[PDB]
C-alpha cells in the first residue's frame, strides 16, 4: 500500500502519491458558486465548482477560500475541496490509503481535531497523520539543522531545528502572506486608474503579481530610480485587452514584507523575525543557523529576496558570521516533497494514527506523541 | 503567418528580457559584494598594520 | 498594420537579442571578475588571521 | 484675505466662502449642449450651457456629467464649470482667494495633480489645498473620533478616524452611490410602463427618488405590505401632466444601497462594508467607532436609512456595545461645513500649497505631506 | 525637608514621599509614540504619551518599555518617564527633595551609575540613594531575618538575610517574571483561536492574567479535572465583546514559575531556587530562614502560590523543619513601603549621596560606601 501526501495549503492544493518527485495534482482551493439567474433551460447548471473549473467559470462565479490564514473556517467547503482532490484529481480510493495532512504552528486545536474527524468518518481512510510545514520544507531541503522560513499563502513562519529537535518557543508565526500582498496591490493599482474589486478580479491581480512582481535591492534608491527613469515599467495584457502599465508599484507591493507597516500592521519584517528567533535560540547553535536560512512557500518566490534578505540580516547579525540563504528553485513544492519523503520512510510505518487507535480514544489522539 | 512570427518574435523578447534584467540584478549584487569586500578589505588592512607595528 | 507592427516586433527583436548578447558579455566578465574577488577575500581572511595569530 | 471653499463632489457644485454656515452657490454639476440644429437667425445662441441654466433648457440639450465616479473624466468641461462657479455664481477674482478642494479617497493620482495645475495655470489662484471629503465631514460633525460614511452621487467610502489620526488601511470605497440608484430607477420604473430614457428624463427621475423613495426597516414585510395594501403607493405629477403612481418601487431603489446585487454588483452593503472596516481597524478603539458612526453625503438622505442602519449593524456587532448614528439634517452640506471651518482655522493657514512651491516643485507637490 | 521613594521596577512604576503609608502615583512605566498618519489640522497632538495617558490610547500607539529585565535599555524614555513621575503625577520640584531610587540584585554598574549621574544633571536633587529591592521588602515585612522571594515583572530573585546581616554569595537571580508569562499565556491562547499580536494587545492579556489565572495546587490532577469536567472555564469580555473561554490555561499560564521548562529555559522553578539559595547559606540560619520565607512583588500575587510554595519547600526540606510562608496583601507594594521606612529612618539621613560628593568624586561614588 502507498501512502497520499496532500499539502492542502491556503490556496493552493497540493496532492500525489508518497514516492514521487513532485506533486501530482495542483489546483487553486477555491469553491465558487454562481451568482447569475441562469435562463437556458435543459443545459443542467450545477450549484458549487471547485477547483481548477471554477477558474475557467471565474467569471459567473463567487469565488470563497475555504480557508483563510492556516486556519480552515469553511468545513463545508472544504470537505468538498477534498472530495475533488482524491476522486476527480487522482482518481483514487481513500479508503485504502494512508493520508499524510499538513498544518502550520500554532493553529486551534479543534483544527487538527476536526480534520481527522472528517478524514477518518467521511473518507474513511485507514490512518493519517498531522505533519508541520517547516518540518517537511527541511526534509525536502537536505538538512538537519537550519532555521526554515516558510512563506504561503496565508501565514509566514519561522520554526528553528537543531539537529532534529526543533526549539518551540522559538517558533515565530505572522499572518503577512501572499493574500495581503494581493490586496495590498490590488489597493496600490487604484491609484493609477485601474479598479479590481470583484473575487474574480482577485485573481487577474494574483497573476500581475506573481508574474511581474519583484524585491528591490535597496528601497529609496528603486523608488528614485522609478521616479526619474521610465525603465522600470511593464505592460500587462488583461483577458480582454487593454494592457495596464505599472511602474513602481512593482517593486512597492512586495515591499510590504519587509516593513509591514505599508498594510498597518505593526510587527516587523520576515528579515527581522527571523533574526529574533535566532536570537531566541541558544547561543551555541545560533552560528548554524545563521549558515542554515531556508526558504520555502509561494511568497519567497520573488527575483530578489533571497538577496535582499541575505543584505538585511548581515546587517543584523555581528560581522563575524557566515550569513546564507538556501533558495531552491523548487521552494513552493517543497513541503509536499519533504511530505512524500517522511512519508516513504520505513521508519514512519508506526507513527501513522490508525483507524483503531481513533476509535479508541478520540479526535484527541491528534495532540499525543501519535502528533 | 504575419500573426504568428508577431506572437513568437515577442515571446522571445520577453526572455531576452528576462534574461538581461536577471543579469542586471546579478552584476548589482555583485558591485554591491566587490564594494563591501572593499571596505572589509580597508578594515583588515588597517587592522594588519596595526598586528605588525605592535608585533 | 500586420506588416507595420510585425516590422516594429522585428526591429524589437535585433535591439531585443542585441540586449540579450550584452547580458551574456556582462555576465561573463562579471562572474571572472568574482571569482577574482573571491579568491582576493579568501587569500586575505586567512591573512588576517595569520595577522592575529602572530598578534 | 477670505479662502474659498468649492465642495466638487460628482453632481452638484457647492460653493461658498470660508468663514459661512453654508455655501452660497449650490447647482447641478452639468454641462449641456444643444442637439437640434436652430433656425431663428438673430437668437445668437450659446453652444454650452453650466449649471443651473441647463436644468432650464433640459429639453433642448445634451446634459454631461464632468465627473463620473469622484473622477474627472472631461477636463474642458470641468474647466467650464469652475469658471462660472468663479465667475458667474459667486462674482470673484481667483487671482486673490485660496482655494480648498475637496476629493473622496483612493481616487487615481493624475486626478488631484491635474486639478491643482489647472488651478494654478489657468485660474491663477494664490494658493491652494486638496482635502479628504471624510475628514471635512468629521469637522462639520463636531466629533475627533468616529467612522464616517460619506454617500454621495459618484461614491461611498468609510474612513475610521481615532483622535484625530485616520487609520488608511481600513478605508473602504465603494462605486454605488446616487447615479447608480437613479439609474436603477429609471430601469424598474419599466415594469409599470413609464419610460425615462433621455438624458434629460434622468433629471425627472432623480426628483421623483428624491421626493418619494424611502428605506424600509424591514424589506420582506415591506414586500408583502406592498403586495397586499394600497397604502404605501404614492403619485408624482411629470412637467407634461400626466401623473404617474409609485408603488413598492418606492423602497426597492434605495434598498440596493444594502442589497448591491440588485444591480449585479458582487460587494456588499453599506451596512456591512461600515462593519468590515470597524473590524479592520484596532481592538481598543471599536467601541468608540461604533458609538460615533457618522453619516454625510446626499445619499443618505433617505427617510428611515439611519434606523435601517442602526438594525443591521447592531445585529452584526456584538450584543454588549451601543451602537449609535448620527444623522444630522444638514448632512448634504457636511464636507462643505467642514471645509469652511478648516480653512478657516487659523492654524491652517501653514499647510496651503503657495504657488512660488508649486512653481518650484511641479504639480508633484500635492502628493506631499499637504495629502 | 521630606525624600521621595521612586520604585521603578520594570513595568510599574510608583513613588511617594517617605513616610506614607503607600505610593500615590502608581502608574505603567510605558511611553506610546503615534503609529499612524494624522490627519485633523489644529488636533494640535503630542509625539510621545507616557504613563498612564498611553493607556487610554493603546489604539493608536506602539508602547515601549524602557526597562526589559531590571536594566534600562531606553535612557531618553526613562527620563521622560522620571519628568513625568516627577512634575505631573506627584507635582514636585526635584530640586528641593532628596530621591530613593532601588535596583534588583546582580545588575550591571552602568546601569546604577547612569541612574545617578542623570538624577544629578538632569533632575539636580540634591542627594540620592540606590537600595535593593529584596532588602525593602524585609523593612516591610517587620523582619530581620528570612528569605525574601522578590518576583517582580522583569526579574525574579531571592536574597537571604539573617540578624540583618545579607549573604551575597547565596543570592540567586532568575530572569523569568511577569512579562514572560503574559508572553506565554499569548502563545497558549492561541490553541483557542484568539489571537493578541499587537503591543496594545499584550496589555488585554496582561489583564486577563491578573483577572483570570491561579497556582494550581496540583498540576497533573487539575489538567486531569479540567480534561474531564469544565467546573474551571471563565469567560472574559474583550474591549468589544466575543467573550473568550479559558480552560485550563488559567493555571499552565502561572506554572511557568515552578516549571520553567515551559517556555525552554533551564533553570529551576522558583521554589527550587529558594531551596537552593537556603542550602548555599550556612548550617546554623537554615531554620529560621525556613521558618521566614517572605514573598514580595506583583507576580507572587496569584491565587494559590503561597500554598503550592509551601507544598513544594515542604517535600524539599527535611521533615523535622516547620515551612512559613509569609504573604501579606499588601505585597505588590512591599518595597515602597520599605523605601519609605527606610528613608524616614533618622539614622538613614548620613546615608544619603550627597551633591557635593558626586561632583568631586564622580558617579563611582554609588558603588562606594556609600552604595
Ligand atoms: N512567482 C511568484 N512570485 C510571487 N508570488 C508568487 C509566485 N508564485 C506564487 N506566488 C504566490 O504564492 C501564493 C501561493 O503560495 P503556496 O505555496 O501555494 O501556499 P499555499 O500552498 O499555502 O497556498 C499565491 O498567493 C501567489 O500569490
Ligand atoms: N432627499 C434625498 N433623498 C434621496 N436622495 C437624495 C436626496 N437629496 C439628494 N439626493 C441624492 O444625492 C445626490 C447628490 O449628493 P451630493 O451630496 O450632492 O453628492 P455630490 O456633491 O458628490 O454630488 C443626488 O444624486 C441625489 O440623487
Ligand atoms: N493579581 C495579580 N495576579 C497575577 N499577576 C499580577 C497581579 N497583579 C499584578 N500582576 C503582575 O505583576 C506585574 C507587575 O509587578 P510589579 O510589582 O509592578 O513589578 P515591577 O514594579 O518591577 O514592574 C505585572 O506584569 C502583572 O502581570
Amino acid at each position: 500500500t502507498t501512502a497520499l501526501v496532500c499539502d492542502n495549503g491556503s490556496g493552493l492544493v497540493k496532492a500525489g502519491f508518497a514516492g514521487d518527485d513532485a506533486p501530482r495534482a495542483v489546483f487553486p482551493s477555491i469553491v465558487g458558486r454562481p451568482r447569475h439567474q441562469g435562463v437556458m433551460v435543459g443545459m443542467g447548471q450545477k450549484d458549487s465548482y471547485v477547483g481548477d473549473e471554477a477558474q475557467s467559470k471565474r467569471g459567473i462565479l463567487t469565488l470563497k477560500y475555504p480557508i483563510e490564514h492556516g486556519i480552515i473556517t469553511n468545513w463545508d467547503d472544504m470537505e468538498k475541496i477534498w472530495h475533488h482532490t482524491f476522486y476527480n484529481e487522482l482518481r483514487v480510493a481513500p479508503e485504502e490509503h494512508p493520508t499524510l495532512l499538513t498544518e502550520a504552528p500554532l493553529n486551534p486545536k479543534a483544527n487538527r481535531e476536526k480534520m481527522t474527524q472528517i478524514m477518518f468518518e467521511t473518507f474513511n481512510v485507514p490512518a493519517m497523520y498531522v505533519a508541520i510545514q517547516a518540518v517537511l520544507s527541511l526534509y525536502a531541503s537536505g538538512r538537519t539543522t537550519g532555521i526554515v522560513l516558510d512563506s504561503g499563502d496565508g501565514v509566514t513562519h519561522n520554526v528553528p531545528i537543531y539537529e532534529g529537535y526543533a526549539l518551540p518557543h522559538a517558533i515565530m508565526r505572522l499572518d503577512l502572506a501572499g493574500r495581503d500582498l494581493t490586496d495590498y496591490l490590488m489597493k496600490i493599482l487604484t491609484e493609477r486608474g485601474y479598479s479590481f474589486v470583484t473575487t474574480a478580479e482577485r485573481e487577474i491581480v494574483r497573476d500581475i503579481k506573481e508574474k511581474l512582481c519583484y524585491v528591490a535591492l535597496d528601497f529609496e534608491n528603486e523608488m528614485a530610480t522609478a521616479a526619474s527613469s521610465s525603465s522600470l515599467e511593464k505592460s500587462y495584457e488583461l483577458p480582454d485587452g487593454q494592457v495596464i502599465t505599472i511602474g513602481n508599484e512593482r517593486f512597492r507591493c512586495p515591499e510590504t514584507l519587509f516593513q509591514p507597516s505599508f498594510i498597518g500592521m505593526e510587527s516587523a519584517g520576515i528579515h527581522e523575525t527571523t533574526y529574533n528567533s535566532i536570537m531566541k535560540c541558544d547561543i551555541d547553535i545560533r552560528k548554524d543557523l545563521y549558515a542554515n536560512n531556508v526558504l520555502s512557500g509561494g511568497t519567497t518566490m520573488y527575483p530578489g529576496i533571497a538577496d535582499r534578505m541575505q543584505k538585511e540580516i548581515t546587517a543584523l547579525a555581528p560581522s563575524t558570521m557566515k550569513i546564507k540563504i538556501i533558495a531552491p528553485p523548487e521552494r513552493k513544492y517543497s513541503v509536499w516533497i519533504g511530505g512524500s519523503i517522511l512519508a516513504s520512510l520505513s521508519t514512519f510505518q508506526q507513527m501513522w494514527i490508525s483507524k483503531q487507535e481513533y476509535d479508541e480514544a478520540g479526535p484527541s489522539i491528534v495532540h499525543r506523541k501519535c502528533f | 503567418r504575419a500573426q504568428e512570427r508577431l506572437a513568437t518574435a515577442l515571446q522571445k523578447l520577453e526572455e531576452a528580457e528576462k534574461a538581461a534584467d536577471e543579469s542586471e540584478r546579478g552584476m548589482k549584487v555583485i558591485e554591491s559584494r566587490a564594494q563591501k569586500d572593499e571596505e572589509k578589505m580597508e578594515i583588515q588592512e588597517i587592522q594588519l598594520k596595526e598586528a605588525k607595528h605592535i608585533a
